[PDB]
């Protein structure tokens, strides 16, 4: 979890769409959609091979 | 750097400094300047033998 | 911090050696990984080497032999304790052992766990001190001064005893680099009185900044805390191995 964080501005969740985004620092473009998955308490994020 | 404080080779991190010539002219500030070997680096040694 | 005790009735540690299976295992890094093998190199336990057992209980002839020596802490310490009254609270990191350096302790009052550094002058015999089932007294120190590190968890835990068959084996691996203290925890409770072979794998529970000169331990047997004004000892085990 994120303890210390910059003074950005948040905006709105779009869904089903090509855009750019930033969660906590991590950037990247792609599109984002619900989830099944399930994580541990104390982790941000998942990643493939 | 041998003595008193030492940082990591891999540090990742920021450094400041700066000067208080009007506040901190005054005695009671002291640096350990003889010791047996070097410390290793986030150490603290506090003896006065 | 109450201070002094003094034990006649005590005798040489026997210093038992024991098998140690494949325990001894940890979590070595915060990277999720899924379905995935690796090679690793590191400091870990050898699986099948030997390693050191002692005790603590009253024999029979009006006398209680406790065991706390002090031991090498190179590379880092595998810990294990057989137990079923909450009998080792804590344990004594330093060089010297004395009041000429800073010493870091880690206890439970039965209530919190407190973790300290400061220049104590450490008693002969450390220990806490229960009235019949009532938390009593603790002669640990007699006087700690000019002191760096202060942390308390809130942590009660029962203090009435249940003698008889060993209720609760608790694993532990201590680690020390670049100023921080790691500790790895592991807990089960089983009806035995012997460590069963297996595979363990030790969870991460703290990482503490602490900047002190590490080089040894010795073993805080808090176990006499059964009794009113005379206070003796209950049965425990506990064994120590090394990392490679
Ligand atoms: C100093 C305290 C100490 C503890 C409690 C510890 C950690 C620890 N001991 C646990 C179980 C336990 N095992 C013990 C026994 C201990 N009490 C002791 O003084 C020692 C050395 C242990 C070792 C584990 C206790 C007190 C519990 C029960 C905790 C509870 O009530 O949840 C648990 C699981 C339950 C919980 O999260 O509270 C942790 C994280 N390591 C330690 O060194
Ligand atoms: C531990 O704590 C004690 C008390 O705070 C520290 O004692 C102090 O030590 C300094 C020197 O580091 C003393 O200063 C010296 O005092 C004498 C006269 O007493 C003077 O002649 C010297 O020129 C110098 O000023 C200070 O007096 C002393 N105070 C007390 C109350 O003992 C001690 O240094 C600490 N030890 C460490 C470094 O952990
Ligand atoms: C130390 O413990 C290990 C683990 O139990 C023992 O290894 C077993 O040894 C038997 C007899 O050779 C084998 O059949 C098992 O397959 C082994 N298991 C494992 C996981 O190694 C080892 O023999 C013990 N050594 C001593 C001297 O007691
Ligand atoms: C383990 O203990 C046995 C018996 O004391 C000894 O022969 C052996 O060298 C020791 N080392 C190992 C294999 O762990
Ligand atoms: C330190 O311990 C020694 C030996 O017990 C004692 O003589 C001395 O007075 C102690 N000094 C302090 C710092 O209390
Ligand atoms: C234990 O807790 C009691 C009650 O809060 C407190 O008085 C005492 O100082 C504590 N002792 C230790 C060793 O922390």
């Amino acid at each position: 979890p994120a303890t210390v964080c910059g003074p950005k501005q948040s905006t709105d969740l779009v869904k089903n769409k090509c855009v750019n985004f930033n969660f906590n620092g991590l950037t990247g473009t792609g599109v984002l959609t619900d989830s099944n998955k399930k994580f541990q308490p104390f982790q941000q994020f998942g990643r493939d091979s | 750097a041998d003595y008193n404080y030492k940082l990591p080779s891999e540090f990742v991190g920021c450094i400041l400094a700066w000067n208080t010539r009007t506040i901190d002219s005054k005695r009671g500030f002291y640096y350990r300047l003889f010791r047996h070997g070097n410390i290793r680096p986030y150490e603290r040694d506090t003896s006065n033998v | 911090q109450d201070g002094c005790a003094t034990l006649s009735t005590k005798l040489t540690p026997t210093q038992l050696q024991v098998n140690s299976t494949r325990r001894g295992f940890y979590y070595f890094d915060d990277i999720y990984r899924s379905s995935l093998r690796v090679l690793v190199p590191g400091y870990f336990l050898p699986f099948g080497t030997n390693i050191t057992r002692y005790q603590a209980q009253v024999i029979n002839w009006t006398a209680i032999f406790f065991d706390n020596p002090v031991i090498p802490f190179n590379d880092g310490v595998y810990f294990a304790a057989l137990e079923h009254s909450n009998v080792v609270r804590g344990w004594i990191f330093g060089t010297t052992l004395d009041n000429t350096t800073q010493s870091a302790i880690v206890v439970n009052n039965a209530t919190h766990i407190l973790i300290s550094v400061c220049y104590f002058n450490v008693c002969k015999e450390p220990m806490f001190a229960v009235s019949n089932f009532k938390p009593y007294k603790s002669w640990v120190y007699d006087r700690a001064n000019n002191c760096t590190f202060n942390r308390a968890y809130p942590l009660n835990i029962s203090t009435t005893p249940e003698p008889g068959k060993f209720k609760a084996l608790r694993e532990q691996v201590f680690r020390y680099q670049d100023g921080f203290l790691y500790i790895y925890h592991s807990y089960e409770s089983i009806n035995s009185d012997t460590l069963p072979p297996g595979f363990s794998v030790l969870k991460p529970m703290l990482k503490l900044p602490l900047g002190l000169n590490i080089t040894r331990f010795r073993v805080v047997m808090a176990m006499h805390s059964l009794t009113t004004s005379n206070f003796n000892t209950h049965s425990v085990n506990y064994f120590v191995g090394h990392l490679k």
